């Protein structure tokens, strides 16, 4: 978490996405990174277990 | 029998979640048909949409799962929708048993060339709606091989 | 409703004590595992009714797999293995008489002198 | 139950969430071994109606003109690809599966398969091609494509380990090794093997 | 490999056994052996001079191959496994197998060795309900009591 890395992430935030899979509930989620290293929900899918 | 599903759309300046009712989907399982009933945009809605498209915002669509039991949602660039004269396509992916799995939204054509669109081109929803069940994978054909081997 | 599979394994020209220490018998591809006795015979236990493929694995000799069909009552039959045209039936003796065919070939040969 | 079991395959986009492909294979049971590489997916399963192990290969193609040859943005792809599928019969079980890698991807691609007996098999990828025709034609000849055959055979000459068998295999790892013709393979189970 | 000439020039293999659970070292001891059983459901015989492997047997990896009890007698090993279901008599000298039998249902509690008139000839098996005595030479059941 250096200053240069923090600046680069502040510049490049809206181009990085996370996707998570929960097998117990069969739920897939996808978030997008924000400027201040926070995340917001973008997409969601469900498969009935 | 026919069922009804709510369909909400959201767009904001700061890219938050402010979903509100947009339309209703009528789904008939017997013949497997899907139809949409919606309303046209208001004035301040058009202004806010133009601002969102200017600020490279997003346009989110959400439908529930049970015709507060859950939601399925997706998003598309707003500028790619404004420049397309509100011509878009929605696909509803369903399970094998008949459970709603997902919703997808696309526009034709894609991309953002930075054109200029006036207010008179934002009055109608050229929207297509499609349903999608899973296909069936093929198997290893052998009878033709056996008979040709003879 | 649990049954067993019995058989014997013989390698021609070699007495059994030289190779049984590094061999197994597999039923339905590691679903059931058995080991060879001193003289070569083997028995696998707790096999439910159905159809299975029995083979003998050893890193120095070859053995052909055999299909075994076991009914609900317990009467069992043995036949060849074929994945195309599965309905074909060719009888094989039971209890299993699995005889080796020779060491496997892991390598590729070359060419000798041409003209005398 | 042996008549109401199935395996579902989903090809999805990680950014937006579009389900690019949905498929279901009936009369099938696990475990499932899958390899997903540059353009294709190959997965194996067990078929109960015939009681045999089967391979399935899916391959994706675009049209005849590039939509965009300068970049690839997942927010600007409104056209679904074309999917070609095929299946084959494999006369054994599988303990592991992996694909070879190289520096530039110039050499041919092979699948390393770890059998329960202990040996490791090298299967060419060109054998598993969905474009192989059932009825040979002149175009097939000019493309130099082998006619379809439903069975793949196992030969002892194709093993990469002569008799250094690996028992209870669990993983196969491949490395480029700074050369366009050699790949380093490490198979780890109860034993450890390197070649 | 290929050509039968590059054998051992590029490849190498290392063999292993799991964490030890039971062991037995008393022997002739003219023969140098060390019979061991691990938690990976594998039973092996290691050389004592160097530590190599003379023979090894690998069972199922799931819980249906766990070894419950192990005993040694002369040149033979007696093993009870599969949740008190399978009993085996391993011949240590050759690495083969003398006999293998299946016990009745129940839960294994303890394994013992009994004899008469300065000669051991029977094996005693205890399960939460019953007690059984079997022959040692052939494994045939002698009797069972409740
Ligand atoms: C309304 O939406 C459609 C949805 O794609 C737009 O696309 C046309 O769709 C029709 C129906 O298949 C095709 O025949 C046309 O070729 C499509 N247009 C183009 C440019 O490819 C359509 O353009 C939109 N506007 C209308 C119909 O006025
Ligand atoms: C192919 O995609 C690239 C990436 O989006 C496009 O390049 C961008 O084009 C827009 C306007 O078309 C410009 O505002 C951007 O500055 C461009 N970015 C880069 C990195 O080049 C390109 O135009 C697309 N090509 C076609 C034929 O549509
Ligand atoms: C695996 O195969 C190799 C084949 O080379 C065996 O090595 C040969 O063993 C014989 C018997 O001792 C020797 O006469 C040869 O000289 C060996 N070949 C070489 C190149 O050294 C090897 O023994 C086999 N593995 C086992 C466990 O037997």
């Amino acid at each position: 978490a250096t200053r240069n890395v923090l600046r680069q992430l502040h510049e490049l935030a809206p181009s990085i996405f996370f996707y998570l899979v929960d097998a117990e509930q069969g739920r897939l989620c996808g978030y997008r990174l924000r400027k201040d290293l926070t995340t917001e929900l973008s997409w969601e899918l469900t498969i009935p277990p | 029998g026919t069922v009804g599903l709510l369909l909400e759309h959201s767009f904001e300046i700061d890219d938050s979640a402010n979903f509100r009712k947009r339309g209703s989907l009528l789904w008939n399982q017997q013949d497997g048909t899907l139809s949409l009933s919606q309303r046209q945009l208001s004035e301040e809605e058009r202004g806010r949409l133009r601002d969102v498209a200017a600020l490279n915002g997003l346009y989110r669509v959400r439908i529930p799962r049970r015709p507060a039991g859950g939601y399925v949602s997706s998003f598309v660039p707003a500028c790619s929708l404004v420049e397309s004269h509100l011509s878009d396509q929605l696909t509803l992916h369903v399970d094998v048993a008949g459970n709603v799995v997902g919703v997808s939204v696309v526009t034709h054509p894609g991309g953002c060339r930075g054109h200029e669109v006036e207010d008179v081109d934002l009055e109608l929803f050229n929207t297509s709606v499609q349903l999608q069940p899973p296909t069936t994978a093929p198997g290893p054909e052998t009878a033709a091989f056996i008979e040709r081997l003879e | 409703d649990r049954f067993k599979i019995e058989g014997r394994a013989v390698v021609p020209g070699v007495k059994p004590q030289d190779w049984i220490s590094a061999a197994r018998v597999l039923v339905d591809g590691e679903e059931h595992v058995g080991f060879l006795k001193t003289d070569g015979s083997f028995v696998v236990h707790d096999i439910p009714s159905g159809s299975y493929v029995v083979e003998v694995v050893s890193p120095a000799y070859r053995f052909d797999p055999v299909r075994v069909d076991i009914t609900s009552k317990g009467k069992m039959r043995a036949r060849y293995v074929n994945y195309i045209k599965t309905s074909e039936v060719v009888r094989l003796p039971y209890p299993l008489q699995m005889k080796s065919s020779g060491p496997p070939s892991y390598f590729i040969k070359r060419e000798s002198w041409g003209w005398t | 139950h042996h008549e109401r079991t199935f395996i579902g395959i989903f090809l999805i986009d990680g950014v937006t969430g579009r389900i690019i492909h949905s498929s279901v294979q009936k009369k099938a049971k696990g475990p499932v071994h899958i390899v997903h590489s540059e353009n294709w997916v190959v997965y194996q399963y067990w078929n109960t109606k015939a009681r045999r192990n089967e391979f399935t290969v899916l391959e994706l193609y675009e049209g005849t003109e590039q939509y965009n040859a300068t970049a690839f943005s997942s927010l600007d792809r409104p056209q679904l690809p074309q999917v070609l599928q095929q299946s084959y019969i494999f006369p054994s079980s599988i303990s592991a599966m992996e694909a070879t890698i190289t520096e530039r991807g110039i050499t041919s691609r092979h699948l390393l398969i770890g059998l329960p007996s202990g040996a490791i098999l090298s299967l060419p990828k060109a054998l598993l091609d969905p474009r192989r025709p059932e009825i040979p034609t002149e175009q097939s000849r000019e493309e130099n494509l082998i006619p379809y055959s439903p069975d793949v055979q196992i030969h002892a000459e194709r093993f990469i380990n002569y008799n250094q068998t690996v028992s209870r295999m669990r993983g196969i790892y491949t490395a480029p090794s700074g050369l366009e013709s050699t790949c380093l393979v490490v198979a780890y189970g109860l034993d450890i093997y390197q070649t | 490999a290929v050509y039968e000439d590059q054998v051992g020039k590029f490849d190498w293999r290392q063999q292993y056994v799991g964490k030890v659970k039971f062991a037995s070292l008393e022997f002739s001891p003219g023969s140098k052996k060390l019979v061991v059983a691990t938690e990976k459901n594998v039973i092996a015989a290691l050389n004592s001079r160097t530590g190599e492997i003379l023979w090894r047997h690998v069972d199922k990896g799931t819980a249906e191959g766990a070894v419950d009890a192990m005993l040694l007698h002369g040149q033979d090993v007696i093993t009870v496994s599969n949740g008190g279901r399978i009993m085996r008599s391993w011949e240590t000298n050759i690495g083969g197998l003398n006999w293998e039998i299946t016990l009745d249902s129940g839960s294994f509690q303890a394994l013992g060795l009994v004899g008469l008139q300065e000669s051991v000839r029977y094996i005693a098996v205890l399960k939460k309900t019953t007690l059984a005595l079997h022959h040692l030479s052939s494994g045939h059941l002698k009797w069972v009591e409740h």
